[PDB]
């Protein structure tokens, strides 16, 4: 699975 | 918005 989400003044990607 | 970031996650994630 991967997701992200908009994490201070960048983009955040996270594959668990 | 955050969707944005999850969408680009998905592009170089892919």
């Amino acid at each position: 699975e991967v997701t992200g989400h908009i994490e201070g003044p960048t983009v955040t990607v996270h594959c668990k | 918005d955050d969707k944005d970031c999850d969408e680009y996650c998905k592009k170089t994630k892919e």
